Parts: structure tokens; sequence; C-alpha cells
């Protein structure tokens, strides 16, 4: 069997500046086909023979090389590429996929629009508390969050939910929510969410205080 | 056209049997081999096996050749797969796929299904349980007001979750769930003029179609 | 694929009427006399069941051939000796009476043999078994167009030795005119053969192998002391191969895609064996001349 070292695992670009990706067999490996999935969808041909085009690829796309060395080059970026790419052969059983590298598009930073939202009193009822924190808009993806307990830091019941590249803005968000049961809850009174990106030095700081409701 | 039809998706049990079925219309059945493909949401593709239908013989993967058995019946021109003995590092996207190849004039095109998303249960069906958010009284008024409608316990995926039945359509986020105790929580933004809000209902209609659970409620903000 | 159809069928009508024109060469009393007390025949049944495979399986582990190509390498070497020995054969006065012989049983001995060394050579290159895929109704039908027209042509010349010219003529302005067909309906495929990116030790082993199977055929004719004539007859009929069933193998196991540049192996493989046996044919004449 032949495993591929599909480098890098995510890529970062422009609309308008060349990409590369290479995949690197572990053994030698004569033709290499490259298929592109899209965001929640089945992945289709692309470049088949490490250079012939598949039937309604763009004409941009190009791919070189041979031995253990494959290339696929996007001449001119536009914004319709951000998708999936993964190296298949099929030359040697068994066919073996790459890792696959995840190619998005690059923009301006955000700053990241910190919410807070109370408990709702059916959780309550229920006999549990978890409150949210929501982070929309920002970029780049990489960001760190902090959750504090009356001013104290708690890793406990610490959740994150990531999401995909918006379509419109070019942007990600966050979801974090904070799982304790309702004497927990009732115990504090203040509670905190922390927000650390790349934008602003100083973190954002959003509190909720139970006692005024 | 051609059309490869897959089930949206199957549960199980864990050490049971599943059988996937992908009915092919459009095209003759018994000219192009029927690939599978797994693919594990956090891997790479894998590929299970093959099975010329005109014929009968297949080609496996070396760790799937005790796991898979690829069938077809060529009168329904249904091509089959029958998991067997299924593990919780099972639960995946199978899709099946042919490849159109030829020589004298080279070019090449595929032809993928929708894929069947394969979990392993182990946990009854348990409907949704909308929990409102509501922005706090004490954060400053804006043109713009974040809205959300946590969704927790409930099983198994997918699940609809849309503002006013698909009314808005801008700044709609949806987060992907995670699994915690083998139940899934899901949550869910949106950004509307603040005069909106007040005047038009906004309900965050959740849609469980695995058991077949509607739940609508509104968003109002918090009076004590 | 209409061309291929037509190929298949302008080839078969070339067999039948080279071979018609080829039965005039024999008689039925030498073709049982050789039969009988089977020496040159069992020397070529060792030769092509022996030599050859081993060959294909020795060259493609040391040219470093993926899973495929060595597959597609050993099912050419296995295939029965082809139907093209017989007309090479009368290019340097081989024994005719034996060349027919050794086609036939090496046909009928494939039919049996083919996926016995299959099975014990494709072990660690095909996870399944090929005792299943061998064409065994294509291997026995491919004997009819070379036995019907020898048989109408041994019959037309002891019977009646007086319609021997005027339809020798006849057959050889239609093999003309049909080879020239086939030339045209060939010369369109091998641009398509040639933009196809084949590997150059494909190349390599095809050019090669033909060469390797007619030494080893003269140097066990060589190591046995058989007579003039005898000798030129194996050391030609165990490199003449029919590759016309390596094709169809690779069709059956394995998907369109896999195979790829394989598809037109058995056009490389006739080309290098026409080539290498005129070559010998000419050195041979030159050497006749002299
Ligand atoms: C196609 C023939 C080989 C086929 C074979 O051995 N088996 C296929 C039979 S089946 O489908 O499986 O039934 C080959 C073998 C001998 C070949 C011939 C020789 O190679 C050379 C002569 C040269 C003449 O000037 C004209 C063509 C020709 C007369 C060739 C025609 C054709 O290529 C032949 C007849
Ligand atoms: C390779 C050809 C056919 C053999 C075969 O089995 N082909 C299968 C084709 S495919 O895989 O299915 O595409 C053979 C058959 C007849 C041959 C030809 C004839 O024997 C004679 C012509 C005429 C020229 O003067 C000499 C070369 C030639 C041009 C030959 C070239 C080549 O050897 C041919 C064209």
């Amino acid at each position: 069997d032949i495993v591929m070292t599909q480098s890098p695992a995510i890529m970062s670009a422009s609309p308008g500046q060349k990409v590369t990706i290479t995949c690197s067999a572990s053994s030698s490996v004569n033709y290499m086909h490259w298929y592109q999935q899209k965001l929640g969808s089945s992945p289709k041909l692309w470049i088949y023979d490490t250079s012939k085009l598949a039937l309604g690829v763009p004409a941009r796309f190009s791919g070189s090389g041979s031995g253990t060395s494959y290339s696929l080059t996007i001449s001119s970026m536009e914004a319709e590429d951000a998708a999936s790419y993964f190296c298949h052969q099929w030359s040697s059983y068994p066919r073996t996929f790459g890792g696959g590298t995840k190619l998005e598009i690059k923009r301006a930073d955000a700053a990241p629009t910190v919410s807070i939202f109370p408990p709702s009193s059916e959780q309550l009822t229920s006999g549990g508390a978890s409150v949210v924190c929501f982070l929309n808009n920002f970029y780049p993806k990489d960001i760190n969050v902090k959750w504090k307990i009356d001013g104290s830091e708690r890793q406990n019941g610490v959740l994150n939910s990531w999401t995909d590249q918006d379509s419109k803005d070019s942007t990600y968000s966050m979801s974090s929510t904070l799982t304790l049961t309702k004497d927990e809850y009732e115990r504090h009174n203040s509670y905190t969410c922390e927000a650390t990106h790349k934008t602003s030095t100083s973190p954002i700081v959003k509190s909720f205080n139970r006692n005024e409701c | 056209e051609v059309q490869l039809q897959q089930p949206g998706a199957e549960l199980v049990k864990p050490g049971a049997s599943v059988k996937l079925s992908c009915k092919t219309s459009g095209y003759t059945f018994t000219n192009y081999w029927m690939k599978w493909v797994k693919q594990r949401p956090g891997q790479g593709l894998e590929w299970i096996g093959e099975i010329n239908p005109s014929n009968g013989g297949t080609n496996y993967n070396g760790k799937f050749k005790s796991k898979a058995s690829l069938t077809v019946d060529k009168s329904s021109s249904t091509a089959y797969m029958q998991l067997s003995s299924l593990t919780s590092e099972d639960s995946a996207v199978y899709y099946c796929t042919i490849l159109v190849y030829d020589a004298y004039y080279v070019f090449a095109m595929d032809y993928w299904g929708l894929g069947t998303s394969v979990t392993v249960s182990s946990a009854k069906t348990t409907p949704p349980s909308v929990y409102p958010l509501a922005p706090g009284s004490a954060a400053q008024t804006n043109s713009m007001v974040t809205l959300g409608c946590l969704v927790k316990g409930y099983f198994p995926e997918p699940v609809t979750v849309t503002w006013n039945s698909g009314s808005l359509s801008s700044g709609v986020h949806t987060f992907p769930a995670v699994l915690q105790s083998d139940l899934y929580t899901l949550s869910s933004s949106v950004t509307v003029p603040s005069s909106t809000w007040p005047s038009e209902t906004v309900t965050c209609n959740v849609a469980h179609p695995a058991s077949s659970t509607k739940v609508d409620k509104k968003i109002v903000p918090r009076d004590c | 694929r209409p061309t291929d159809l037509a190929l298949s069928i302008i080839l078969v009508f070339m067999l039948f009427f080279v071979m018609l024109s080829l039965g005039c060469t024999m008689e039925f009393s030498k073709i049982k006399a050789h039969l009988w007390k089977p020496k040159g025949l069992a020397i070529a049944l060792v030769a092509q069941y022996g030599i050859m495979p081993l060959t294909a399986f020795v060259l493609g582990k040391v040219f470093q051939l993926n899973n495929i190509e060595a597959l597609a390498i050993l099912v050419c070497g296995c295939s029965p000796g082809g139907n093209l020995s017989n007309v090479f054969s009368l290019a340097m006065k081989g024994d005719m009476n034996l060349s027919i012989v050794m086609t036939t049983c090496s046909t009928f001995c494939a039919l049996g043999m083919m996926p016995l060394l299959l099975y014990l050579y494709t072990r660690g290159i095909y996870d399944g078994d090929l005792k299943d895929k061998v064409p065994y109704g294509r291997i026995i039908l491919s004997l009819v167009p070379v036995l019907i027209p020898c048989t109408i042509g041994i019959v037309l010349k002891s019977k009646r030795p007086q319609y021997m010219r005027y339809v020798i003529k006849g057959g050889m302005i239609i093999i003309l005119l049909c080879s020239v067909a086939v030339t045209v309906l060939s010369a369109i495929n091998v641009g398509k053969s040639i933009m196809f990116a084949m590997t150059p030790l494909l190349i390599a082993t095809s050019s090669l192998m033909p060469f390797i199977g007619f030494l080893l055929g003269y140097v066990l004719s060589a190591l046995f002391c058989l007579n003039g004539r005898c000798r030129r007859t194996v050391s030609m009929e165990t490199g003449c191969q029919n590759v016309q069933l390596c094709s169809t193998i690779l069709n059956v196991a394995f998907p369109p895609e896999v195979i790829g540049p394989l598809f037109f192996f058995p056009l490389l493989y006739m080309i290098f064996q026409l080539g290498e046996g005129l070559l010998l044919i000419a050195m041979f004449r030159c050497y006749e001349k002299f």
C-alpha cells in the first residue's frame, strides 16, 4: 500500500494568486489524480493522469511532476475554488487517497463580536444551567477562549464549536457553552467569558451578573 | 442524465449489520464498475471495494475484506453493500462511484452518490428540546441584536434549524453539533434589525425527521 | 469501438485466407509422423510453458514494475503460441509440417494450463484468483480459423492438385488489400498510443520479451540436437505469442482506468514481434544467400 503525505494540511490563499499543493507518495507511483470536494458535497474528479483535465473543470488548473512528487497549480485563483483537494492513485492497489488540503480564502482581519446569553428558566426547572458565548464574524480562524466563574478560570465543562467559511463574508464563528448544574449556577452570581484573538492584544471581556437578573 | 440514488442516513446498533443500497438509473447498469468509498469526518477518503455488475468479480481493500461484501442485482440495477458487525469507529459516510474512462478519445468523468451517513447509535431516539435565548436587559440596545436558540439532548442527526421558516437568509449562522453522553447539542445565531424583533415574531423552528418531531418556539425578552 | 470490431473481422478474414494459402505446404502423413514420437513437440511445449512465463516473472521482478504491469506481462507470457509462427516459419524454410502441430497442441494445453501457471505465478501480485476469468471459449475458438483453412488446403492439394495456381494469386491480392486496410485502421490509433505516456520500462519489456523467447528457444533446441529446419521452427514457435487474450483478461479483472495505457500493450507486442521476426528473417536469408 502507498501512503500519501500531502502538505500543507491547511492552506490560506487570496483570490488572484497562484497556489500549489504537493502530494508526496511513499513509493513510486506512475499517475496521480486529484479530487475536489466542496462544502457538504461528494468529491468529483478534477485532474486525472497528473496533467489532463476532467469534464467541466476550468482550464486554469494544471498538474505537473513525476516520480514521487506531484503538484497541482492554479494560475489565477477565484472565489469559487475554496474546497478540499485529495490526491488519489489507482495504479497500484489498494487505491489510497491523500490526507487532503483545505483551501481557504484570506481577507483583512476582523474582531469577534462576543456575546453572552443568560441561561433560560427552562434549564433551571429541568435541573441544570448552561450559559453560552457567541463569537461571530472574526478572522483569522485561530482563537482561544477563556471561561472564568466569579473571576476564577474553570476549564470544566468547556465546549468549542467552529464553523465553515462564510460564503458571503469569508469569516468564521464560535460557540462555547458552560455545562453546570442548577445548584452550581445558584452558588455563584458572576459569570465571565474571555475571548483572546490576534487582532487585539486586550481580550474582549463580557460578563453577566445574576444578582440583578 | 446519470443519477445514483442513495439513502440519506441509516441508523444501527453496535454489533449489528446494515445494508447499503445504490440505485442507478439513466444508464446501462452492466458496463461501469461500482466503487464504494468511505469518508470518516476527520480523515481522508478510504477506498472500500469494486464490483463488476455484468460479471460479479470484486476487488476489496486490505482492511475491509472481513467487513464489506459487495453485491449487485442487475434486474433492479441496484448495487448493494453489507457492512457486518459495526463498531463505534465505523461511523462515516459511504459513497458509491462509477468512473467513465476510455482511450480511443481520452476523457473521464465521475458520477458520485449523495452518501449514506451511517452512524452507530447505541442510544434510543430522543426529540429536540429547544432552550430559547434572549439578549441581556442590562446590555446596550443596538440596531442589530444577537439571537440564539440552543437545542440540547436529542438523537440522531441530522436536524434542520431555520428562522421564521426560512424567511431570514442574512446573518443566519448555525453551528455543527458535538456529541455529549451519547447525545448531541446544537446552537444557532442570527442578526436582525432592532425594530423587526418585537414587531415581527421570530420563531426558531426545529425539524427532527429521524424522530418525526417538529417543535417551533418563539423568542421573547427576559421579563421578571 | 466499431474500428475495433472492423479490425477483428478483417483480421479473422486475414487469418482465414493466409492459412488457406499456407495449408498447401504440408501433408497429412507428415503431420501424423511428427505427432507420433513427440520429440520436437515436447521441447516446444516445455519451452513455451517453462521459460517464457518464467522470463516474464523474472523480468517483471527485475525491472521494478507495478502489480498491474507485472500482471499484464505474466498474462502475455502464459498465453498460448500464436498463429503468427505459422506464417513466419515459412520465411526460413522451417518444418511447416510441425509448426501446425506445435500451434494446435500449444492451444489445447493452454486451455488447461494457463489457469495453473497464472495461479502458480500471480501469488503476491493478485489478491483474488485468475482461474475464473480466463476465456476458455476463445482459446478453443481461435483454433478453428487455423485448422479449417489448413485442412481445406491439404484436401485441395491431395485431391485436386491442379487448382494450385489462380487461387494463390487471388489470395495474395486480397491479403495485400486487407493489409493496407489494416494499416489505415491502425495508423489512426498509433497516434493515440504515442500520445499516451506508456512507461519506457514497458516498451523495453515488450521489445525484449520476444528476443529472449527466440534465443532461449534456439539454445534449448541446440541442447537436444534437433534437425536443421526443426531447430528454427521451435526457436520461432517459442517466441511468437497470442496476445489477444491479455486484453480480455485485463478488461475482465480490472476497471478500464486501472489498466490505462496497458490497453495498447497488445499492439506494441505485435509491432515489436513483427519487427524482430522480420529482422531475423532478413538475416537468415542473407546467410543463406552467402
Ligand atoms: C491477427 C493475426 C494473429 C491472430 C492470432 O494469432 N490469434 C487471434 C485469433 S482470435 O481472434 O482469437 O480468434 C496475425 C498473425 C500473423 C499476421 C500476419 C503476419 O504478421 C504478416 C503478414 C504480412 C502480409 O504482407 C500481410 C499481413 C500479414 C498476413 C499479417 C496479418 C495479421 O497481423 C496476422 C494474420
Ligand atoms: C498490430 C496490428 C494488429 C494486431 C492486433 O492484435 N491489434 C489489436 C489492436 S487493439 O489493441 O485492439 O487496439 C498488426 C496487424 C497487421 C499488421 C500490418 C500488416 O501485417 C502489414 C502492414 C503493411 C506495411 O507494409 C507493413 C506493416 C503493417 C502496417 C503491419 C503493422 C502491424 O503489425 C499490423 C497493423
